């Protein structure tokens, strides 16, 4: 089939972890998957972000409460015609 | 791996290489010129290239952070050629990328600057132009003569310095 | 996944409450078949793969081949009546 | 802001102004058919929907070398089968009672 | 060899006249015989439940789906034998039961469509292949133009089976979603616990089991198998039956489904209580049809039903197909005729059938015992093994209420013997001329299948041990 | 007036008749049969005395299956 | 084609030491952020331990 | 013999077509510097003209050519955002 | 510039409005025309997207073939429509307001993957952040989207282009079957 | 005992041909030759189930 | 370069009870090692079409009278029980290189070819003109087809390196 064929014709975006639970479920006997667990948790946060999400909403959380904002080196946004321009 | 979107919006950091990667000396060449160098930096780093992307293989994820060491030496070695094209061949260097410049940096249009640089680089840089995976009984494509497919206008300074090649026997 | 989802749900509803005509009916199994490429496609892009691509353009046909074999029998339905009725078949 | 959207904004413009100078400058003011009208555009979906299945192919020639080559071959070869169906069941053609069926006058 | 037979026979019937198409239907039915004689020693490749997945883990072979896969072969055959072979010939025999041109490609078209699901392993071969076979019978219905029940019946069938058809695709795209691969071995049993997916799994059960009658939307199938020729309807009311439950029960995707166990309580009853007060055959046929298609839902509950499944499906085969050609019989000796498409509409004009003959009437008694599930017949021990397993992994309520549904059901069963031992007044004393020979020896063999399959009861269970383990 | 003969009444007049009387059919099968029959026919005659077969180009980065002997240089 | 591939580990590790760079620095931002309210910052949302480049910001 | 009348519309028709596309060769030659257009543009040669952009300065493909990189050329390198797609 | 953000919520809005204009609509026409009003929002959506090669197959199939049919059908066709009064149909409003509420949000629950009925829908709604694109250098010929189908199609899935070789041919079959009437 | 399974199916078969007989209102024996058509047909039957049955016997002899 | 597997395989993996030669036949393999008596088979399938088909017209005549049918179904049923005979043909003939049936007079050849072709010094299965890539789909297309044969017809003419063998 088209198992892990991307848009460019090369691999997923995901293709890496699911190759490592592939290898898992490879050479585990049926009913010993318990232990396969943890590269299956991490194909599922490949496809999905869940606790990348949960993760950064908690960051966002603490940030966005306070008055100083930010005192780190900054995000600097451009405009499309000024990549380049500095 | 990815085409951008809708709505993309374009941003960069100020910030530094944290502590322990040490500074480097980047290739500032444009598409024209490691266009035009390309088979030399390959004909050099070959084996800087090739152990680069093994050790990516072998750190499957790990990866980036893996092999900082020796993307640091495929940039050195890669400068290394083309500064020493500069200093070597940057007349014929710039004839064959000021032609490249136009027809879409389309490499059939340009044969006429390129065998004259890769004459100078032979002589002087001792490094050779191959096309690996052919096969013998082959001829490869930038050497035969009378190609079917010929560019739309020959550019003016390849011509003339083509020409003064042939009267000086060089070529 | 807004868009397929509200053009599956309102075609569908669409579909369910008419009485007028019979052509609403075709054009919102139409639209349903449009509703459901609209969350496939999606998927295709964020997961970064063709095989959502795959049944896309495998579901591209078999709703041109649904529509024409569709008309037809409608066809065969109009041939032997006069008029096809407005409450329905 | 690129050359192409200027284009395709700048003509539906230029359509309404045509169409408004018309607004300005004018004075205002079931019988039944044949199958073959109705086969026409009903068949004519399958055959302009294989050339869409075969729209992919023709882009990636080089890739399915020898192998893809032969898929789209036999892909044809089973569409032509149903084609040959329709040109031997003399399907598009319309027909008409002009014949006086040639029967010989028989006496008595 | 099915497509080696289509794309053959196609331009073979694109040139052949109207005269011709009794004797291409019997070519074909020849060769698929031929087919099921030469060709069935591939039994061998697998010994041990083998498994082959073929065209690149997109078609599954193995034995259960090599069984069905000679089934739908066999039952087309005798289907088949029915539109080559003339019942009598006379006048009405002639203008009753034409085949048209188009009707025996549209068969094997729909055999490719049923075949292409039992075998099916990716969602995309599913997706082709319920297309495949839902067109199929939107032209098998609507085959016999001139007639405008049929007409009003493929327009309701399309419209229904559109709507499933779309479900069935929503619930594929949205286990596309959550997980990447198409196949259903992605699953692997470690999934299940970690993921919520009965919500996508019944919605793809219930999106098929919809177009074959589960029972809050029985009520649009029974108007098309009640207004469908007669002859059209024994096709399209067992195919798609027989090759998506197969389907459904050789891939477990719902065990221990609570809504799959409503349904098939729904099911068992609303079927043998509709089926109660109705004047019509076919009706009275299409719900059996439909109680016996929800001990269906029962098995698709279960894990490991390649016994129940199997014997059931080719005893409900044989039993169906045989009382369907029984009243293809009885059509002779009734008294009126009407509506040319479907000539005997009323199970009250069935009556008297033993005074006119009476070894119709001990076969019609033989399978209508059949179906109530009659000991030493062959379809007790269908509703045996069903309850075999029913209660070997604990369904104790819906094994008492299969059994109250067996019990109502068997009072419109018998309704056909009340009505066919009685007196007629108007006894045959000589027929003039007699029915085919061919297609009477079809039904006596199919009897004899029926009245005598317990013989053979324990060879299959001990081969089945073999090529299933 | 022409009628059909038949390709079961003799083959070879057959497809002289249609080859006349029909070569919008005649020349348009054996135009579009041509290219099956051709591509089984004429393709190891080429293989042998035309010329052969191309070498394949590379669709990746090739990379080879060593087990990374040290390199030496460009150290600093 | 072989003009690309013999450009390409250069390209490569130029990337590949600006995805390095912009990521600890991503990380150490974060860190910044998370001071006071115990937080790892230094957990990555995987199990097996690599290095990703993160996604999914918060909107500049 | 010939009609002049006739061919002056066809005459007016291809002076039209003529002075049309030789002022565009202009018009792009004029935008690019000097250089003609990239007709056929590969992801890679996309990703390529956006990294000459980032190396030159500011203007679109002006082709300098430099032994190293300058220290401004490690600093500016950017990451497209992209919005949630919903 | 953030003018140029709000494009996908505003297509998103264009297509709730035109499937309104779809189901209430008075002549047979109108509701095709704003039907294919509803192709294009959607070919806009799938180059908006970044899928700029489905876009133009949406419109060469889908305001291409199988409007031309619809508009067909219509024209060639006579069909009693009635209009869309209160007295018929607004004893349906309550159901529904029922099955809005119902079908959306379950068609937005299966998205997630938690077990609490209330996480899983607000998985749904619950995500701004934005996607960080990287740029790798491994690909060197452009395969774009359309060789990659013709890659997949042709070989690992030629088996499922040779039978929809089979559906496309029983989509000629069919219309052949019925409207005929051989002799 | 193959012979005997041999003759089982053979008489099946003799009643196929009997109850086809009796449907179409004919007499018992009608066209005596059909029985050993039926009887011939549904013996290879009985041959062909039989020796199945043997080779999955053998089969699940060399399991152990 | 074009003949290396670089996929993982099953080795000897026995289908039944003798041991395998091949896990797919190429088309010509096929055709080469098929026994007299599977030309029976398909002779007895050519002859079975005609004569089922008269035969069952003796049974029940299509207009009453038993007439001969017409030459024009004879010769359809010739084609097609040339067909039956070739499906029945290559399914025998390759269930022998599973080892799934009896299996002594083919080792014996499959030992000598292969024997008399590693000592010529060439390929021991053939050089195709596919890359690697599309030699390994186009046999994961061409594994096992032969199931199936009741639907479609699926040969192997590919001629790629694996085959379920010892070493290559
Ligand atoms: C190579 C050499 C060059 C190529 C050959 C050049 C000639 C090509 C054939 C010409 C086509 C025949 C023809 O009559 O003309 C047009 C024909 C018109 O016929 P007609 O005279 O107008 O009929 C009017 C009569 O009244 C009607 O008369 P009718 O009722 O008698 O019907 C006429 C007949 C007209 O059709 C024909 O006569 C053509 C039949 C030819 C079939 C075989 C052709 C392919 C040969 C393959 C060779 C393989 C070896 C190659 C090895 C190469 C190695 C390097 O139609 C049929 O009877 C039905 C077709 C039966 C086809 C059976 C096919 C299956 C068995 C054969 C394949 C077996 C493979 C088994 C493998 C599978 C195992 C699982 O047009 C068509 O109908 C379409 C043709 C479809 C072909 C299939
Ligand atoms: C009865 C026998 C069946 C017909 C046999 C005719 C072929 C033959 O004898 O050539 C021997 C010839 C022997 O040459 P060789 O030197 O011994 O070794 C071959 C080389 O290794 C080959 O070189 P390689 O190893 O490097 O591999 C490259 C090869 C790679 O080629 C492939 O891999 C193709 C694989 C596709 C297999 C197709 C199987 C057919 C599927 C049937 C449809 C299934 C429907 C399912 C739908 C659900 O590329 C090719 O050579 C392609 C040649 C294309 C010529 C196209 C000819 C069109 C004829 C169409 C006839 C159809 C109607 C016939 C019935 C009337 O084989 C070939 O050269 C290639 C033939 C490939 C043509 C496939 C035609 C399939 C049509 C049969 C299907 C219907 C009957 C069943
Ligand atoms: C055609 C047109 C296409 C239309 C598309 C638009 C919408 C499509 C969605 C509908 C698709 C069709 C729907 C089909 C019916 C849905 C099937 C369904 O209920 O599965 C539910 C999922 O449990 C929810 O979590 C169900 C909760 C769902 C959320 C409820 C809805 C919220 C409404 C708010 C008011 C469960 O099944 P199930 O019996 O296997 O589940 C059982 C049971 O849950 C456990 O107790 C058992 O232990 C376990 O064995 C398990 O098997
Ligand atoms: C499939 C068959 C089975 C379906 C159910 C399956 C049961 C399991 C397997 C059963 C094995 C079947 C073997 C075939 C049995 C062969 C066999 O007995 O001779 C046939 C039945 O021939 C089929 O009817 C042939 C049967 C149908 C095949 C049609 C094409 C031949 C017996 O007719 P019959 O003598 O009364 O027919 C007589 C007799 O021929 C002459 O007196 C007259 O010419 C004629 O008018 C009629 O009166
Ligand atoms: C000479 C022919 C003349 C023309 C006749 C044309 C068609 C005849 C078609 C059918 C006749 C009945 C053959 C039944 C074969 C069953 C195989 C089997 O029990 O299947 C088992 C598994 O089944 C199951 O799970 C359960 C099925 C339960 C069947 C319930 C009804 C059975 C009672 C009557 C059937 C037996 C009556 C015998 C009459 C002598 C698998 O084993 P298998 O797949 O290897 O068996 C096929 C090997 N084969 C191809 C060589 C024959
Ligand atoms: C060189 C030798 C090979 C040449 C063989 C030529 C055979 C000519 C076929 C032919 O005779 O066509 C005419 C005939 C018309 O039948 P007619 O009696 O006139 O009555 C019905 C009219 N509709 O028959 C017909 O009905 C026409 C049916 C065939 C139409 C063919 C056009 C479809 C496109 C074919 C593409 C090529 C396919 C080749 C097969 C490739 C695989 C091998």
């Amino acid at each position: 089939t088209a198992a892990g064929i991307s848009l460019t014709g090369g691999r997923n975006r995901c293709f890496s972890e699911w190759q490592s639970f592939m290898h898992c479920t490879a050479k585990t006997d049926a009913k010993s998957r318990a232990q396969c667990l943890p590269n299956f948790e991490d194909y599922m946060e490949c496809l999905h972000h869940t606790k990348e999400k949960a993760r950064l909403r908690e960051i966002e959380s603490v940030l966005k409460q306070k008055k100083e904002g930010l005192e780190a080196p900054p995000v600097k946004v451009i405009p499309v015609k000024a990549i380049g321009l500095v | 791996p990815r085409e951008a979107a809708a709505h993309w919006v374009p941003f960069e950091d100020k910030a530094n290489m944290p502590d322990n990667v040490p500074d480097v000396v980047e290739v500032g060449a444009t598409s024209a010129p490691l266009l035009s160098a390309s088979y030399f930096i390959g004909a050099k780093c070959k084996p800087y290239n090739d152990d680069f992307m093994l050790c990516r293989e072998e750190s499957q994820g790990s990866g980036a952070i893996d092999c900082l060491k020796e993307g640091r030496r495929v940039t050195r070695c890669a400068v290394s050629v083309i500064e020493d094209i500069n200093k070597s061949c940057l007349d014929e260097f710039r004839l064959h990328w000021q032609c490249l410049e136009q027809n879409n940096h389309q490499l059939s249009g340009c044969r006429k600057a390129e065998a004259l640089l890769n004459k100078c680089v032979f002589t002087k840089l001792n490094l050779e132009k191959k096309i690996p995976g052919l096969r013998p009984d082959e001829e490869p494509v930038f050497l035969k003569k009378d190609p079917w497919i010929k560019p739309a206008v020959d550019d003016f300074k390849s011509v003339r310095a083509y020409a003064e090649a042939k009267k000086n026997g060089t070529l | 996944m807004f868009i397929g989802t509200i053009i599956l749900v309102l075609s569908f509803l669409g579909f369910v409450f008419n009485r007028r005509n019979i052509i609403l009916a075709f054009i919102c199994l139409e639209t349903m078949l449009l509703g459901i490429n609209l969350i496939l496609l999606r998927n295709s892009v964020l997961f970064d793969d063709i095989s959502g691509s795959l049944f896309a353009i495998v579901i591209i046909i078999l709703a041109g081949v649904e529509s024409a074999i569709g008309l037809s029998l409608l066809v065969s339905y109009y041939r032997l009546r006069g008029v096809i009725n407005s409450y329905g078949i | 802001m690129n050359t192409f959207i200027i284009f395709i904004i700048l003509i539906p413009i230029v359509g309404f102004a045509l169409l408004a100078v018309n607004i300005l400058l004018a004075v205002y003011k079931r019988l039944a058919f044949n199958a073959a009208f109705i086969l026409v555009a009903i068949l004519f979906l399958p055959f302009d929907l294989e050339i869409s299945t075969l729209l992919p192919y023709v882009m990636s020639i080089y890739l399915v070398s020898n192998y893809g080559f032969t898929i789209v071959l036999l892909f044809l070869l089973i569409l032509i089968i149903g084609f040959v169906y329709e040109i031997n069941t003399n399907a598009l053609k319309i027909n008409k009672h002009n014949k006086p069926n040639t029967d010989s006058l028989i006496y008595k | 060899m099915l497509i080696l037979a289509i794309i053959s026979l196609i331009t073979f019937v694109s040139m052949s006249k109207l005269s011709d198409n009794r004797a291409i239907i019997r070519l074909i039915n020849i060769y698929l015989i031929l087919v099921l004689v030469l060709d069935s020693f591939l039994y061998l490749l697998f010994l041990n439940n083998q498994t082959y997945t073929v065209m690149g883990e997109l078609l599954i072979f193995n034995s259960f789906t090599f069984y069905i896969d000679m089934l739908i072969y066999f039952i087309m055959i005798v289907i088949s034998s029915l539109y080559g072979y003339n019942l009598y010939n006379n006048n009405l025999y002639k203008t009753l039961f034409e085949p048209k041109k188009e009707l025996i490609i549209l068969f094997l078209i729909n055999i490719l469509g049923a075949l292409l699901i039992v075998h099916s392993n990716d969602f995309i071969t599913l997706f082709v292949a319920i297309e495949l076979q839902s067109y199929s019978i939107y032209l098998i219905t609507a085959i016999y133009n001139s007639s405008y029940k049929a007409s009003k019946a493929s327009m309701l069938y399309f419209f229904m089976g559109g709507i499933l058809s779309i479900l069935i695709a929503y619930s594929i795209n949205t286990y596309y979603s959550v997980l990447n691969s198409y196949t259903l071995h992605s699953l692997d049993s470690l999934i299940i616990n970690t993921l919520d997916l009965n919500l996508i799994l019944i919605a793809l059960s219930l999106g098929l089991l919809f177009k074959i009658g589960i029972a809050p939307l029985h009520k649009w199938l029974i108007s098309i198998y009640e207004n469908t020729p007669i002859l059209i309807t024994i096709y399209i009311s067992l195919i798609p039956k027989i090759s998506i439950l197969s389907y459904l029960v050789l891939s477990n995707i719902s065990i221990n489904s609570l809504v799959i166990s409503i349904l098939a309580i729904l099911t068992l009853l609303v079927g043998s209580v509709g089926g109660l007060l109705q004047i019509k055959i076919k009706r009275l046929l299409a719900f059996s049809g439909l109680t016996n298609a929800g001990y269906m839902m029962l098995l698709l509950l279960l894990n490991n039903n390649e016994f129940s499944y199997l014997y059931y499906i080719t005893q409900y085969s044989i039993s169906h197909l045989a009382i369907f050609m029984i009243i293809i019989f009885s059509i002779y000796y009734i008294n009126y005729i009407n509506n040319q498409y479907n000539p005997i509409i009323y199970v009250n004009q069935l009556k008297g059938l033993i005074h006119d003959n009476a070894y119709l009437v001990l076969s019609m008694a033989i399978v209508v015992f059949s179906f109530i599930g009659i000991p030493p017949l062959l379809g007790f021990f269908g509703k045996l093994n069903i309850l075999m397993s029913i209660l070997n992994n604990g369904y104790y309520f819906i094994s008492i209420v299969l059994i109250v549904a067996s019990l109502i059901s068997a009072l419109y069963y018998l309704y056909l013997l009340n009505v066919s031992i009685q007196d007629k007044n108007n006894i045959l004393i000589n027929s003039n001329e007699t029915v085919s020979s061919v297609l009477s020896y079809i039904l006596s063999s199919l009897i004899i299948l029926i009245t005598f399959g317990f013989i053979y009861n324990s060879l299959i269970i001990d081969i089945f041990n073999v090529y299933f383990n | 007036i022409n009628a059909n003969p038949g390709f079961w009444n003799g083959p070879f007049r057959y497809l002289r008749w249609s080859a006349h009387n029909r070569p919008h059919l005649f020349f348009a099968f054996a135009i579009g049969i041509a290219g099956p029959v051709a591509a089984l026919t004429l393709t190891p005659l080429r293989r042998k005395y035309l010329y052969p077969d191309h070498s394949p180009l590379p669709q990746s980065y090739p990379l080879p299956q060593r087990a990374r002997e040290g390199l030496t240089g460009f150290d600093d | 084609l072989w003009a690309r591939i013999y450009l390409m580990p250069l390209l490569q590790a130029e990337e590949d030491r600006q995805t390095v760079r912009r990521s600890i620095a991503q990380l150490e931002r974060e860190k910044e952020i998370m001071k006071g309210t115990g937080f790892d910052v230094d957990k990555s949302v995987y199990n097996d331990g690599k290095f990703h480049a993160p996604a999914l910001m918060i909107p500049p | 013999a010939i009609p002049f009348e006739a061919l002056l519309p066809y005459g007016i028709i291809f002076g039209l077509l003529t002075a049309g596309g030789g002022a565009m060769q202009v018009l792009h030659v004029y935008r690019n510097g000097g250089v003609r257009d990239r007709f056929a543009i590969d992801q890679w040669d996309s990703q390529m003209m956006e990294r000459d952009l980032r190396l030159n300065g500011g203007q679109g493909r002006k082709q300098v050519d430099q032994a190293t990189a300058p220290e401004a050329f490690k600093h500016n390198h950017v990451w497209k955002s992209e919005r949630p797609l919903i | 510039m953030y003018l140029t953000y709000y494009f996908i919520e505003i297509t998103i809005f264009l297509a709730i409005l035109c499937t309104i204009f779809i189901i209430s609509a008075k002549n047979p026409m109108v509701s095709i025309l704003y039907m294919i009003a509803l192709f294009v929002i959607a070919a806009m959506y799938l180059y908006l997207i970044g899928l700029g090669i489905f876009s133009l197959l949406y419109i060469m199939i889908y305001i291409g073939a199988i409007a031309v049919l619809f508009l067909f059908i219509i024209t060639l066709l006579d069909i009693n429509s009635t209009e869309l009064s209160v007295k018929s149909n607004i004893r349906d409003l309550p159901l529904v307001l029922i099955s809005l509420i119902v079908l959306t949000i379950s068609g937005l629950m299966i998205y997630s993957n938690d077990s609490i009925l209330i996480n899983k829908l607000l998985e749904a709604f619950g995500n701004d952040y934005n996607t960080i694109i990287t740029q790798d250098w491994f690909n060197i010929e452009n395969t774009t989207l359309l060789t990659t189908i013709g890659n997949v199609l042709l070989t690992n899935n030629a088996f499922i282009l040779l039978v929809l070789a089979i559906v496309l041919l029983l989509g000629i079959i069919g219309p052949i079957s019925i409207t005929m009437k051989h002799k | 005992a193959l012979f005997t399974s041999l003759v089982g199916a053979s008489g099946l078969g003799f009643a196929t041909k009997f109850l086809s007989n009796k449907i179409r209102l004919k007499p018992a024996g009608y066209y005596p030759l059909g029985y050993v058509f039926s009887g011939v047909a549904w013996a290879g039957l009985g041959l062909v189930l039989h020796n199945v049955h043997q080779h999955s016997l053998e089969v699940l002899e060399k399991k152990k | 370069s074009s003949s290396t597997p670089l996929v993982k395989t099953s080795v000897n993996y026995s289908y039944g009870d003798y041991p395998l030669i091949d896990a797919d036949p190429h088309f010509k393999r096929v055709v080469g090692y098929m026994r007299p008596s599977d030309y029976g088979v398909i002779g007895l399938a050519t002859a079975a079409l005609p004569a089922g088909i008269c035969f069952a017209e003796w049974l029940d005549p299509v207009k009453g009278k038993f007439a001969r049918p017409s030459v024009k179904f004879l010769r359809v049923a010739t084609m097609l029980g040339f067909a039956v005979g070739f499906g029945a043909a290559y399914a025998r003939s390759s269930l022998r290189f599973f080892g799934v049936t009896e299996n002594a007079r083919e080792y014996k050849k499959d030992e000598a070819q292969m024997a008399a072709r590693k000592a010529a010094g060439l390929e021991p299965y053939g050089t195709s003109s596919l890359t690697p890539e599309l030699q390994e789909i186009a046999a994961k297309n061409s594994a096992h087809s032969i199931a199936g044969l009741f639907i479609f017809p699926w040969f192997n003419f590919v001629n790629h390196p694996y085959h379920g063998r010892e070493q290559k």
